[PDB]
């Protein structure tokens, strides 16, 4: 998934547009992955935490960032499951920050209107 | 005769005293009982449950299926069943979940009088409007998956 | 308190059978239903509305006790009630054995055990 | 087969009660080599006692289907933890009972195995 995020959005034929990337994540990422953020050293960057915890999301400087990406398991038992915890992840996102655009991958339609209720 | 339940900041002022002294029923009748129901019997539809007026009731949403531990649903509604309180003054319970944990739990409860069951996820706001949710006493959301969950996200997203 | 009345021959009772089975009424089962309730009562409408606005809750309680021995263990307040800005926040905390001295604000609501019924 | 009223009503009095622990699943003790030592030819038929099997149905059934050849056998539903069952089938007045669990060798936790028993 991260691999095909920095293929489409590093896209070389596009425009500079000048933005910083940021990682957010409990798990620790692989060492291709690293190797192709310092290709990209500039603009790409990672580190470790838990989404849900604002002290990690001030470190992130969520406050400041244009916006917040939100990819999903589409592989994942119980959709449900993920699109419930991708609606948390929103919640407490714009809980810490209500002032930030919020773009999330979704595998069903009823969460759709969930996310509305925010 | 009992000792005086005290309450105060600190056991000083408790120890003053001292220092400054100077069918309708169940077998026993403890609690409300009624015949032994069938579940079929009292699950509603949703066009009979709006039908069915509500006022000052008790909504129970439970969130759970086949696989799931279970929540002992009968000693939440033995307090409400208490005989101190009068058949009208006895809140409507309506179990609002899916019929699996609830037909799991049905033979604890088919003793009790005035409950309810509508299968459907509470999530759905039209099974909530169906019970008149706005009239209601108390909405309970409990979760029967509390413990299969173990990661800190999946942890109470249904109920949040 | 929460269980509703822990009589041992309540519990002796579940313990043999089980489980709970129905029985006939008796004056021995109109004995086990006089227990004390609990219940929340409106300090804006009531008889003692006029005690609304009475900052000392020991008056409160005091004619209370007096009137009909109903025990106010605490007191549930608005959230802005202590502010003066009139807002529509319906949110209530507890206050937990008001002092005497506590001052009172006619928009409350009232922990109270009624009397053996 | 006896309910707790039909057991109540009936008298047992110096017989044998076996509290059977065991389900569909639990594999099959082989009650006939306990009733066939007891139903001797050399006791005299008012000698013999009455066996009265406690437990579950199905697992009594499926011995049943063997133990049908042997006077004085009673069956009864119900679990043996409770004071109902031992009561309605006269747990004083007998003249022994039998702890048994058919659930022994399916279980690996040595604080697990003798529970029900114990």
């Amino acid at each position: 998934s991260v691999s095909n995020f920095l293929k489409a959005f590093l896209h070389k034929a596009r425009d500079d547009v000048n933005v910083e990337i940021v990682f957010l994540h409990n798990i620790s990422p692989n060492l291709e992955l690293e190797a192709l953020f310092k290709r990209h050293f500039t603009q790409v960057e990672f580190y470790q935490g838990s989404v849900l915890n604002p002290h990690d999301l001030a470190r992130v400087k969520i406050e400041s960032a244009d916006a917040c990406l939100i990819l999903a398991n589409k592989y994942c038992a119980d959709p449900d499951a993920e699109d419930a915890s991708n609606i948390m992840r929103v919640i407490s996102i714009k809980n810490y920050h209500p002032k930030i655009r919020i773009i999330t991958q979704m595998l069903q339609y009823h969460n759709k209107a969930h996310l509305l209720n925010i | 005769g009992t000792l005086g339940f005290f309450i105060a900041s600190d056991a000083k002022e408790v120890k003053r005293a001292f220092f400054y002294c100077k069918k309708k029923y169940d077998s026993t009748g403890m609690f409300h009982w009624c015949a032994p129901k069938e579940i079929e019997k009292v699950i509603l539809t949703r066009s009979e449950a709006a039908m069915t007026v509500l006022s000052g009731h008790v909504v129970v949403c439970i969130f759970g299926d086949v696989s799931s531990a279970l929540i002992g649903l009968r000693n939440l509604v033995m307090p409400l069943r208490a005989s101190n309180f009068h058949y009208h003054e006895l809140k409507h319970i309506v179990f609002v979940g899916s019929i699996e944990y609830l037909k799991r739990e049905w033979e604890t409860l088919h003793n009790f009088p005035k409950v309810s069951i509508l299968p459907g996820t509470p999530l759905s706001r039209a099974d909530l409007r169906a019970v008149n949710i706005n009239l209601c006493d108390m909405c309970v959301i409990l979760s029967a998956n509390q413990n299969n969950i173990d990661d800190t996200s999946l942890q109470d997203k249904e109920c949040i | 308190l929460v269980t509703g009345g822990a009589t041992p021959e309540l519990e002796a009772l579940i313990a043999e059978e089980n489980a709970l089975r129905g029985g006939y009424s008796t004056p021995q089962t109109l004995a086990n239903r006089d227990r004390c309730r609990v219940a929340q009562l409106a300090l804006l409408d009531g008889p003692f509305a006029d005690l609304g606005d009475g900052g000392c809750y020991g008056d409160l309680f005091c004619k209370a006790l007096k009137t009909y021995n109903m025990l106010c263990f605490g007191i549930y307040r608005l959230r802005d009630a202590h502010l003066s800005t009139p807002s529509q926040c319906t949110k209530r905390y507890v206050i937990t054995n008001p002092p005497y001295e506590f001052e009172l604000v006619p928009t409350d609501l009232i922990f109270c055990l009624m009397q053996f019924d």
